[PDB]
């Protein structure tokens, strides 16, 4: 199913089919929703980590009326909007093959550090499907337009390291110290100013379907908003002392 | 409780109270934004109002027992009607500043309102279509007005939801801030309106709501006799004397 | 052939079927559309009609044969305003599912109903002016009255048309799907509304006519009439029944 | 000066000229506006007028002095109200192609003609309010028709102006194009108005002007009426033929 | 002027004017509408592939009112819009410079596989002239910003290269292995779910201007169409039967 | 067709006489739905230019069957087909005199109300008694009546039920002649026969314009007069009559 843990302001879960390589089925997306209610909700955990069991990240939905319709609209997609809102900053750790929505979700994490092991598969075209998951919303924006046609059209392996050199990606690790850098990073975001880091990734979010003139104006409004934060205050406090900030996310 | 009031200058500021009951319109809720906004209307020392609820909710409709107790001779006697129209009576700048769901009567209570400033996450709808009954507060003449047919009758007939977004796109709402800001932004709003000369707004407030009542010619020539109003009035000599020689007016309210 | 009709429970669906022709509106046509619609206004295992065309026309105008045989005497004593009249007066939801081409009668057919949901290949149009004619089914009033008078000149003055995705942003229409998705989308909106008490919808709607005919005023009191006709029905008790201890509501049609 | 007319076969040209004044509508301007569509509208040449500014100012307001010097006594027996009833009395299309600021009286001058096309970095305003006045040339009631009540009670209450890209997606304004094209394509648009038999721009443009001013039944028999006056005419016969046998029609407006 | 070939599901075009570098005059324009015609209407047609005749792939518009709209609005646009719209995988084989519309006209391929020797000439700027043919649009996207601003105001050469390492096209093969290589790729596609194929290009082209909310919704719809055709069945049935699937192509 | 309603011809005009003596000439769905049918007919007719409605010496029309309006139930009342029956009547484009002897009394003034002209006999009474039955008028009474005598009149006689002598109703304007009771219906044709002797055409024109003049404020009705004027003017018809006129005789009108 979906193995979850806190610690240190850090929410990891796991993807928990290993041998099915975290295909989903329908009782795994219940779960995930419901850890991810808590992630929403609680203002501890100022950061979201997705990893994946055994040898594989997931290997999207298990293939086993034909209204593909509606497990879009169900399952992936409220799961994406949510996670696309959610206020904190979200790592996936890619630790191995991550196929279908496996891929599409992974490639939607704000930051994404992936196995040197690992290749994305998004092979929906050989199945005459589409890309799901906002498959088609984040490969133009993550790849560039000719790779992201050139993926979907074509639909074969990306490396963790051909993603990387693509830009798809922020980093890849050797697969043994993958669990320990993720983690890592997500340790160190769960400390900083995460009220001001939901404004940036929301305000990067919008900035794909505005224009220049709407966008100012909504960074004037995320600056008006982050400069009352106390993370503001501390930050210039903090740096003017030479100590180090210790932020509380508000 | 119910019905917070506070004041900015010239400015009143009118908070739907009611959380655990979504802010829903109240009989006494909406008797006390009458007697306030009543009040408002023959005080001199205010020039705009403005109605907000909370984050989540703006109103998420009415009551729905003090509804059901109601029978066809009960609803025939009804004293709701009249409180509405008084409401829409007041005779000042009405900005609805909406976060979260305004839905039927919350949503009516909107659409009653000379402008509404809306949050990234409100919400709009009627669904009185789904419960068996339908608008009964200017819900099917209101909306159509401002988005058209099409819209207004899939929204009246469904009682499907817009976005915020949809909304301005469709002029329902003319703001979309995000929703920590839509009341600060609201109250800015109502700031620069309340720098004008009362009579004023309320010349050209008067000619709006009649351009709802009449066709345009008389329309036109009503709003030449409220012009003409102003061109006798004290504030009308300041307000331009005070924009010639660039300086900020100070209105007599005559 | 010339109109096919089919049912989905408490739908009827309406399909203009004259290919060669581009599905124009003929005589006969639109006498069918009147007798189908007159029927169905009092079958009550009915709620909702969609009306649609094929993916390359909804209609494309109308018989421009049957339109010259009429000089200034046969035009003045035509039985077709009368079939638009009864068309209008049609009580119940009618949404209109256009793919392809509305143009001149067709388009004015989509304005006609209540709510147009359109294909992402739709366009609409009046090029009744480019002929030496003008609309005569309502392209003149009910275009502007959704969309405001410039466009809406231009359209009528030019003849020019607009993509769906214009007319949507204008408040022509409500909706735009794909191409193959547009009629299946149409009538899940219409499965949606028949799923509400029948009286609530017949007096919605008939409250939302109103406001095409009157000031608003007069709009919110015939709106209350309406509001207090269903507090009277038995659907009103079963439709907040149903919602209150959460279940799908069976109206009876009282 | 003041005013420039020029022509492009039965297309007016009116220009506004008065840079150092902002193209500010003078009462001799005014005059000079009405005079040029009064005989416009009887010279059998012309078919379709276009009115524009330059690309800083279409019209930035009204002669502030003009306006002051009146008095309660002088407002109620001015001149410029019944021009303005002139101004819309003119029977043939009139779009107006507005670059720059579209303030006050010059903003009411665009929203009097049929249709708007804008320039991409076009203002329009109504700061009438902020002078301790109010719109007093159709502001505060054709806005409000085109846009709703949320943005034209803003707009007028406030006085702050919008976009031409606003405009737009408010309807209005029904194009947007390019600062330095602006005018030559409006021209082409008014082209291409001009090449439809001329009765019917007339009797298409005066079913408009109607829908503003009566309910919707009334606006549907009218429309017929109007209707039925085309299918009297020559140029109908004309239109259809030229079409049906696919060549250019010759109008003789008859 | 322009020849055509069809062959094995796939229509072959190559630009004809060998001297001229198969610079477009108003006849060839025509010619390639009306083949074009041909693979909108013609549905065993499931790949189109551009290519030039001679050493140039094309030097874009014959330079022999000055009213620069009107050749826009005639030739170029229709043909780009058309294009796009094309439900249907287009490769372009850039095989010698491509200049002008030429080069604007291959970069909006989804496919492009360019010969090592070619290059990409968007001299627009040099002539006080802008890049059309969607140029302005295509640009921001397949070269990013920074890159389409340098590339469309400074006005010269690209690698076949360069432009590969920069994003904008696919692939880079030696020369005498182009015509192979493109043809090779294209008797692919043309067995592939050209239906599933269509809506993939035309998502990838919507998202450009959607919200990742709109694109949601664009997917859960194209999907539920897909799930319908006859080839996601074959696909998963004969993946299911460890077979080679049929498609063909709805 | 209806033994309950006699249709009769002379020359243009054409003659419905309400012929349910036994019920008081009330208005049934079945003489409602007949009467429709006469008049919708009688439309397109091109050798009928006037209408006239009549009934008894003792009774125009005194009411309505009070069984088929107490059977309909608040949803009975919703779904009803009489309302269109009414719209249908008044859309009858042509001339429409209704000639009243005796008692015209709820639907029965409603129906009088709905015609262009009223002529009526000397003892001829006009009321709206739906009021004392614990209901309303519904086909019009509510409307017509104080658009032509005024609100104290109208809301009198609408909240009381009390009825108006023919002479009363001619002061007020309910009614435009009063005549001795046995020739009442006489005159009314001769008033028909008269308006059927101009353009067919330009009857209608002229109806249509007092139609809307109960639909549209002034300026618009002003507007709408003009149009139909103007297309008059179109007509052949209009031609012909005033050459006939200018060279003195009797105008013969083709319809055009």
């Amino acid at each position: 199913f979906i193995l979850s843990h806190v610690e240190k302001g850090v929410m990891t879960l796991t993807l928990n089919r290993p041998e099915r390589l975290n295909s989903f089925n329908d009782e795994m997306h219940a779960q995930l929703a419901e850890c991810l209610k808590q992630v929403e909700r609680d203002d501890t955990i100022r950061c979201l980590l997705l990893t994946g069991a055994g040898r594989g990240f997931c290997a999207g939905q298990d293939l086993n009326a034909p209204d593909l319709g509606m497990s879009v609209e169900r399952f992936y997609n409220p799961l994406v909007r949510r996670l696309a809102k959610l206020p904190k900053p979200v790592i996936c750790a890619v630790n191995g093959v991550a196929a279908g929505a496996g891929a599409t979700l992974a490639l939607g994490g704000d930051i994404v550090i992936a196995a040197r092991s690992a290749k994305f598969v998004m092979a929906f075209s050989k199945l005459g499907l589409i890309p799901d998951c906002g498959g088609t919303w984040l490969l133009p924006r993550v790849a560039g337009r000719a790779r992201a046609m050139g993926l979907a059209l074509l639909g074969n392996q990306l490396s963790a390291e051909q993603a990387h050199e693509w830009g798809m990606i922020w980093q890849v690790v050797d697969d043994e110290t993958l669990a320990d850098t993720a983690q890592q990073l997500a340790r160190h975001l769960a400390t900083q100013p995460t009220f001001g880091l939901g404004l940036i990734k929301q305000a990067i979010n919008s900035a794909e379907t505005n224009t220049l003139d709407t966008q100012l104006d909504l960074e004037r409004d995320y600056q008006r908003l982050a400069g009352r934060s106390a993370d503001y205050r501390e930050g210039v406090s903090a740096f003017l002392a030479k100590r180090s900030p210790q932020f509380t996310g508000k | 409780s119910e019905l917070i009031v506070s004041r900015q200058q010239r400015v009143l500021l009118l908070t739907l109270n009611r959380p655990a009951a979504r802010n829903a319109l109240n009989n006494a809720l909406l008797m006390q934004l009458v007697n306030e906004l009543e009040a408002a209307a023959t005080d001199t020392s205010i020039s705009v109002c403005v109605i907000t609820g909370n984050a989540r909710f703006f109103a998420a409709g009415a009551d729905l027992n003090e509804m059901a107790e109601k029978d066809l001779a009960a609803t025939l006697n009804d004293t709701r009607p009249q409180l509405w129209a008084r409401l829409q009576a007041f005779n000042k700048p009405l900005i609805a500043a909406v976060n979260g769901y305004a839905l039927g009567a919350g949503c009516e209570l909107a659409l009653l309102c000379d402008v509404v400033v809306a949050g990234e996450n409100a919400r709009f709808g009627l669904p009185e279509i789904t419960l068996g009954i339908m608008p009964g507060a200017g819900g099917t003449q209101r909306l159509i007005r401002s988005v058209g047919k099409s819209l207004a009758s899939k929204m009246v007939l469904s009682g499907e939801s817009i976005t915020a977004q949809q909304a301005q796109q469709a002029g329902l709402v003319s703001d979309v801030f995000p929703s920590d800001l839509t009341l600060e932004y609201a109250l800015q709003l109502a700031s620069k309106m309340a720098r004008h000369s009362p009579l004023a707004l309320q010349a050209a407030k008067q000619a709006l709501r009649q351009s709802q009542e009449v066709a345009l010619q008389a329309g036109l020539a009503q709003e030449r006799q409220l012009f003409t109003l102003l061109a006798a009035t004290e504030d009308r000599h300041e307000g331009i004397s005070a924009f010639l020689q660039k300086r900020t007016p100070d209105f007599k309210g005559r």
